[PDB]
């Protein structure tokens, strides 16, 4: 080993210092800053071919010490096995390194899913799904781990980008950028993912938010002047204007999933028009008629009932229908989020509220001195 | 005008888009109650104050008010 | 025979991995502190001794106590993790010397510093002139040889027992292998 630092004094521009360091360390036991500056040396060389070889020197290392966040052993084994060009190789010696690394936890499941990113490459369904599906419960009460949690969901978000869910993607994707709290990244890529997410949305089986989406305070600022078309269109996605989208048609005909995609996003439209129309009449009224879905969802009378038959069926709204005299009633709309405005209105229901509260509480109270002394 | 004691469970808590799992306190129903022996003592102890009237006097102080 | 409280402050960060002083530097602690439990069980019986590992945060791995068994048994699993963080340390060791089970015992602390300190060196003044206004008498070990020197750890030392306090310590331990048990020994055999 120091004849192989000795000798590889040269490896790179800049680096007998660093070799130096490396010796220096080697020759005083402390592991851990070595640990640390291996993290720094590994990443220094633009191609670092040698990596293959240096990581029969981090074998060595990791055999006295064998310990220092043997994490950190799992993410240089990870960034040598990005320069390894081939599979079979990589993933074998991944499986030998979990094996290693067994006895820490959060360490493993990094060894995993670098494991399943390897075979995202080829083939998914036997090992990906199962990959992660296995590895699961340890996420368990141990939360501030980011630094595993993030590569989970990217991985995650990777997978099921493929197959066609959606919407799974979508929420892997805010997860991810969540354990992610910090940006601290580069702005294309928070613009790449921005777009991604805001896609995912637009066709989400299961997604009819569009609205914490929209305000989404780190990823939707980066896309007013790219792409604005995509938060146009957001807009009226939380809008539930059927027109304003269909008048937007020449914007979004461009992307191939919005392409293909129409009746989706054609009836998720509708039915946020509906959700809409449920929460901007007063709570008194709230009472329908089948003629106004029809002139605001641009359908015919015919076919209104099982737009929200289906509304109903769900989850956003509760209620029934009347079609003898063609009305609906709508107990109750989704939570939808507020603006600024909307909390002073609620505010001052609620002053209201408590004035009468108080008002027959005297009433009672003087009423009722006599007795109750 | 209430109980004096709140109680309090620890249990994780997923969010749709708080994202990191924490744990969070979530309120459980309480009571107050007491077997034979504190009765008697209680009740012993409580001339301080005391006004039964289980009649309709009780059933509009305890409550409505 | 003075009756005196003290709480032994081992560390148990990551750079307690390296060997620089004899294997796993946790090992050279371990011995060290032992050998400083079962001295102060011989300066008087009523004396106790406890264990705050200077951990993330913390944890108080055994209250006060004249038995010293359960100081060792708790001292192994302590796998050393994180970094460490001296104010909070020495504030929760002081916050437990408070509650002396024998009030007439004199309050002092020790401790097994060997990672750099992260924090500004006025909060440590400030935490200075707090613990001594509460008459506390710390004993820094500079083992573990991050700096090996003032850490900006001397302040600390010369504020505690500042006007010839004769009641706080800085005993420094260079790099070299050998258990410091053989190297202190004022702050232990003989204040």
């Amino acid at each position: 080993v120091p004849g192989f630092l000795q000798q590889s004094q040269n490896s790179g521009p800049g680096q007998p210092a660093v070799w130096h360091r490396l010796e220096e360390l080697y020759t005083k036991k402390l592991w851990h800053q070595l640990t640390l500056q291996v993290l720094d040396f590994v990443q220094d060389p633009c191609f670092a071919q040698g990596d293959g070889l240096i990581k029969l020197y981090e074998n060595f290392i990791s055999e006295f010490e064998h310990r220092v966040n043997p994490l950190s052993l799992v993410e240089i084994i990870l960034h040598v096995v990005r320069q390894m060009t081939d599979p079979n190789v990589a993933l074998t010696f991944l499986e030998k390194t979990r094996e290693k690394v067994k006895s820490s936890d959060e360490a493993v499941i990094l060894c995993k899913t670098a494991i399943g990113a390897l075979k995202l490459n080829i083939g998914d369904l036997q090992v990906t799904k199962e990959t992660i599906e296995d590895v699961e419960e340890m996420l368990n009460n141990l939360p501030g781990v980011t630094s595993v949690h993030s590569r989970f969901y990217d991985l995650s978000s990777k997978y099921y980008q493929t197959i066609g869910n959606h919407a799974s993607y979508y929420k892997d994707a805010l997860r991810f950028l969540g354990c992610v709290d910090i940006k601290d990244l580069p702005v294309s890529e928070q613009q790449e993912r921005a777009f991604t997410l805001g896609l995912a949305g637009l066709l989400g089986e299961g997604v009819f938010n569009f609205g914490e989406l929209l305000m989404h305070p780190v990823l939707e600022s980066l896309r007013n002047t790219d792409r604005q078309w995509l938060i146009d269109t957001l807009y009226a996605f939380n809008s539930g204007n059927v027109e304003r989208f269909q008048t937007l048609k020449t914007a979004w005909g461009q992307q191939p999933d919005l392409a293909a995609n129409e009746a989706q996003l054609l009836r998720k439209i509708q039915l946020l028009c509906l959700m809409e129309m449920t929460f901007t009449r007063p709570a008194n009224h709230r009472q329908l008629t089948f003629e106004e879905i029809a002139k605001s969802a641009k359908i015919t009378v015919n076919e209104v009932e099982l737009l929200v038959m289906k509304a109903l069926s769900v989850g956003l709204v509760k209620g029934s229908i009347d079609e003898v005299d063609k009305r609906v009633h709508m107990t109750w709309v989704q939570p939808r989020v507020l603006d600024l405005q909307q909390i002073k209105g609620m505010k001052d229901r609620l002053e209201f509220w408590c004035t009468d509260v108080k008002s027959m509480e005297m009433l009672v109270e003087h009423q009722a001195h006599d007795i109750l002394t | 005008l209430g109980l004096p004691t709140e109680a309090y469970i620890s249990v994780e808590e997923v969010h749709d888009d708080g994202t990191p799992t924490s744990k969070t306190f979530e309120h459980v129903t309480s009571e107050i109650g007491a077997e034979e022996a504190e009765e008697v003592g209680v009740e012993h102890l409580l001339r301080d104050i005391k006004d039964t009237t289980v009649g309709t006097l009780s059933q509009r102080i305890t409550n409505q008010v | 025979m003075v009756l005196e409280s003290t709480m032994v402050c081992v560390d148990n960060s990551e750079y307690m991995r390296n060997g620089d002083f004899l294997p796993t530097r946790l090992q050279a602690q371990q011995d060290a502190v032992n050998i400083v439990c079962h001295s102060k069980t011989r300066s008087n019986p009523e004396n106790n001794v406890g264990l705050i590992t200077l951990a993330n945060d913390c944890e108080v791995l055994t209250t006060l106590t004249p038995d010293t068994g359960r100081i060792l048994s708790k001292l192994h699993t302590v796998q050393p993790k994180g970094k460490i963080t001296f104010c909070t340390g020495i504030r929760v060791a002081h916050l437990a010397l408070k509650h002396r089970q024998g009030k007439n015992h004199k309050m002092r602390i020790i401790a097994f510093v060997g990672s750099p300190v992260e924090d500004n060196e006025k909060d440590l003044v400030k935490l200075a002139k707090r613990l001594k206004k509460e008459k506390v008498n710390v004993d820094i070990i500079n083992f573990g040889e991050e700096e090996v020197n003032t850490e900006k750890l001397t302040a600390f030392v010369n504020t505690l027992n500042g006007k010839d306090g004769t009641g706080s310590h800085l005993v420094t331990v260079p790099p070299g292998p050998s258990l410091a048990d053989a190297l202190i020994s004022s702050p232990i055999l003989a204040g």
